[PDB]
RNA sequence: AGAGUUAAAUUAUAACUAAGCUGUAAAAAGCCCUAGUUAAAAUAAAAUAACCCACGAAAGUGACUCUAAUAAUCCUGACACACGAUAGCUAGGACCCAAACUGGGAUUAGAUACCCCACUAUGCCUAGCCCUAAACCCAAAUAGUUACAUAACAAAACUA
């Protein structure tokens, strides 16, 4: 049996340790006007807006690439015990998939 | 340390004999102190122009 | 068309001509704009007063000089008689924050003259002489 | 160093500048104290008119001299100079040689202060 | 037993601290046209934190410094030099829009 | 009242090795005239140590 | 006064633009905080009035600080919901 | 950026002399403050002004 | 705590111009030895920096320079000792400005108040007193803990 330190340590999540300005391809889940969620991965979902160029390219299940910015958007205000959480991730659009 | 650095510093301190010579070479010889800085943290000297 | 709102000072070798007259012969025109009165003088570059209009000094009464038209009358007041001397710019130099600030200066340009800077000289001290007593105690 | 007066000596010719340094210099040695260096800065505009022994100044010569002296001979020298009619502002202060430079860590990232007020519910 | 514990060591992704403008610098007071940087140029006013973004030591010498020079007569204080006006802008404040 | 010499070569140059050799100037320099009163006061400390008190 | 004039609060107007130039100087006079030290200067402030509004203007600034923050953060939830009706 | 809030209330923790007295608590509220009117003025004044300069010399 | 200095404003003081200046929601009174610009000593206070939170036991302190200097190898502790914001007293000096009181002018049935004008003690320096404040951060000092546990509000509940 494997253990889930052992499995821990060597997962890729492990590996990227920090989520500022790393390279993560995500697959769009989820198809709005003008917004698009694209699925890194990791915990949650970014949602980018669709670039001028090759705009109809962009589909449900499309895997993209971004640079993730943050992992999870929280912060803590006046007055408050905890972080009010987004639910979503920050990251930006650089292409689809090139190869 | 300091005493040896200082002993170099004494022999251009300002005395009786040297007065007339150091006031004549500092009304030829102007300094300025004057130095900009720059969003990066970079010192420009204006002795440029 | 490079245009640098920072004064011309003397110091420079900029060419700016104003009437063929550089921006140190040019006149003044000291605006004092009170709670209840607006002053207009205007002086030549060598301090001599040229013309002087006040908004009193229009028939006006003591809540009506303090209003905005009064300024404004006043500064064409005070341009009719600055152009009856030969006077076609001139630097104004605010004093003081009233209600007649920035109607004295536009009246200014409607009497007639045309104003290429507007300075604020108003007398700000570094907490120096101790003002009255608040009201509504 | 351990004091630099900077002097503001009146706008005047060459061999006047050198007498006035000369006696300013002499007086400070009379007083206890080596001079290190002179430095001048340059005649430059005055910032504003200084009014200073029934004369209005609007010129002036920048001189810097740094000197190791006794701390009750400061107002003494202070004194001297206030009655000369060809310095216009004189000031003795601390050489900033003096204070060493200290580490400028940088901005400390401070958190928002918690826990100010109790949890009970609004 | 496992050797894939993590061990409690300090953090190797530490990015160091940010430096002020002046940071492991010397801030003087004959050096006028350093000192006119942070003042406006239109009042003579001296910028604050905000606008500055000197961490807090640099702020503190900088206001001693320019109140040292106002008064021996190195700067003046009404207005900011024209001769320094020239200078590359640091604040963070924009009056003209 | 003890009446500390302005030649007294303050102890953060007196214990250091060379010192008489060196010329009047720095000797002066290093000495009580041009220091202030706390080198005075450790000077008075010290001279007070070592005559009233055993082991320093 | 012993500072030379015509530098200090100054501006040139532009091609004959006058109510823009003085529009100008409004803003760099609120800028630098002259205009509300001239209103509050006409009458005395005892110093105890002072720190109260003082206090109450920091406390204010705080608060509108951490409101925009707060608005800047969640500014990006404004989007229209893709899961209604669910 | 936010104005340091750290020793600036009384609390029992803070050794110092408070710096900050808030009328009311540091709470963010749920609601921002509703948008102000702007209070009217008189317009066409400097017109009127010119066209009553008409009469007084007519 | 001493010694020295003044950038802005204001004023005693002169010159040119002009007739009002100041005054309020509106007026009246007052000054027309008035108002604006140009130069200007002395006194008082110390714009922005300060969205900083430091020093001092507290009161209190942030215009600049210099000297002296901020106890305790650090528990609590008086009726004992030393300080103690503003206001007031005594003697000498200064007095730009503000202002108790006062005298006028408004409003009111009345206004010995709020509003405007002028001015005094006083606020300013030295020495000597007086020893009071919502002197409150209404939370005593010394070393601690986040265990049990919300009368209510407020700055959470507590130990030796
Ligand atoms: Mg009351
Ligand atoms: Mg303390
Ligand atoms: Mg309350
Ligand atoms: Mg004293
Ligand atoms: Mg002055
Ligand atoms: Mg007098
Ligand atoms: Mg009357
Ligand atoms: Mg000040
Ligand atoms: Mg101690
Ligand atoms: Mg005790
Ligand atoms: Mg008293
Ligand atoms: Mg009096
Ligand atoms: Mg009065
Ligand atoms: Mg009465
Ligand atoms: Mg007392
Ligand atoms: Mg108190
Ligand atoms: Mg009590
Ligand atoms: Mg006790
Ligand atoms: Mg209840
Ligand atoms: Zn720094």
């Amino acid at each position: 049996v494997e253990s889930f330190a052992s499995m821990l340590r060597h997962s890729p999540l492990t590996q990227m340790g920090p989520a500022k300005n790393k390279l993560v391809i995500g697959q769009i889940f989820h198809i709005v006007e003008d917004d698009l969620y694209i699925d890194f991965g990791g915990k949650f979902h970014c949602v980018c807006k669709r670039p001028e160029v090759d705009g109809e390219k962009y589909q449900k299940g499309t895997r993209v690439r971004l640079r993730l910015l943050d992992l999870e958007l929280t912060s803590r205000f006046l007055g408050a015990t905890t972080d009010t959480t987004i639910l979503e991730a920050d990251a930006v659009l650089l292409g689809l998939q090139e190869s | 340390q300091e005493v040896l650095q200082l002993q170099e510093e004494a022999k251009t301190f300002i005395t009786r004999e040297n007065l007339e010579a150091r006031v004549e070479e500092a009304l030829d010889s102007p300094k300025s102190y004057n130095w900009a800085i720059t969003r990066e943290g970079l010192v420009v000297r204006p002795q440029q122009k | 068309s490079s245009f640098s709102i920072y004064p011309p000072i003397p110091g420079q070798e900029n060419s700016l001509r104003w009437a063929g007259k550089k921006f140190e012969e040019i006149p003044i025109a000291h605006i004092k704009a009170s709670y209840n009165n607006t002053q207009i003088q205007v002086v030549s570059a060598a301090h001599q007063p040229l013309a002087h209009a006040s908004c009193g000094t229009e028939g006006f009464r003591n809540a009506k000089k303090g209003t905005g038209i009064a300024a404004q009358t006043a500064g064409i007041a005070a341009a009719a008689k600055a152009t009856g001397k030969g006077v076609t710019h001139v630097r104004v130099v605010v004093k003081g924050l009233g209600p007649g600030r920035l109607s004295a200066i536009k009246g200014l340009t409607m009497g007639g003259l045309e104003v290429i800077s507007i300075t604020d000289n108003t007398p700000i001290p570094h907490n120096g002489c101790r003002p009255r007593k608040a009201r509504r105690l | 160093p351990r004091y630099e007066l900077a002097l503001i000596l009146k706008a005047m010719q060459r061999p006047e500048t050198a007498a006035a340094l000369k006696r300013t210099l002499e007086a400070l040695m009379d007083r206890g104290a080596v001079v290190r260096n002179l430095e001048n800065l340059g005649e430059r505009m005055l910032p504003y008119k200084i009014s200073a022994h029934n004369q209005r100044h609007s010129r002036g010569g920048y001189f810097l001299v740094d000197f190791y002296a006794p701390a009750t001979t400061v107002e003494s020298m202070m004194e001297h100079l206030s009655r000369d009619i060809d310095v216009i502002r004189p000031n003795i202060v601390k050489h900033p040689l003096t204070q060493e430079v200290k580490e400028c860590e940088g901005i400390v990232p401070v958190p928002l202060e918690e826990k100010l007020y109790s949890t009970k519910k609004r | 037993s496992n050797e894939d514990l993590p061990v409690p060591m300090e953090n190797p992704y530490k990015e160091p601290l940010k430096k002020c403008i002046l940071c492991e610098k010397h801030v003087d007071y004959k050096n006028v046209q350093l000192l006119s940087q942070f003042i406006s140029p239109f009042t003579g006013c001296i910028y604050g934190r905000h606008i500055t973004g000197l961490c807090g030591k640099k702020q503190k010498e900088i206001t001693k410094a320019i109140k040292r020079a106002q008064i021996l007569g190195f700067m003046p204080v009404t207005y900011k030099d024209p001769a320094y006006l020239k200078d590359p802008k640091v604040c963070n404040i924009k009056y003209r829009e | 009242q003890d009446d500390p010499p302005p030649s007294m070569l303050l102890l953060d140059y007196q214990n250091v090795p060379g010192i008489h050799k060196v010329d009047d100037v720095v000797k002066r320099l290093l000495s009580l005239e041009m220091a202030n009163q706390k080198e005075k006061l450790k000077i008075k400390k010290m001279q007070l140590m070592n005559k009233v008190l055993e082991n320093p | 006064a012993n500072h030379l004039k015509f530098i200090a609060r100054t501006v040139m107007v532009q091609e004959g633009n006058v109510e823009g130039a003085y529009r100008t100087l409004n803003r760099i006079l609120t800028m630098d905080g002259l205009i509300e030290d001239i209103k509050r200067r006409r009458y005395y402030e005892k110093p105890c009035r002072r720190r109260q509004r003082e206090s109450y203007e920091t406390c204010r600034r705080i608060y509108n600080m951490e409101m925009a923050r707060k608005i800047n953060f969640l500014m990006r939830k404004n989007r229209a919901d893709p899961w209604q009706g669910c | 950026a936010t104005p340091s809030l750290r020793g600036r209330l009384a609390r029992l923790g803070n050794p110092r002399r408070p710096i900050l007295k808030p009328n009311k608590p540091l709470i963010l509220a749920n609601h921002v403050g509703e948008r102000r009117r702007e209070k009217g003025e008189a317009t066409c004044i400097t017109e009127m002004s010119v066209m009553m300069a008409c009469w007084k010399q007519n």
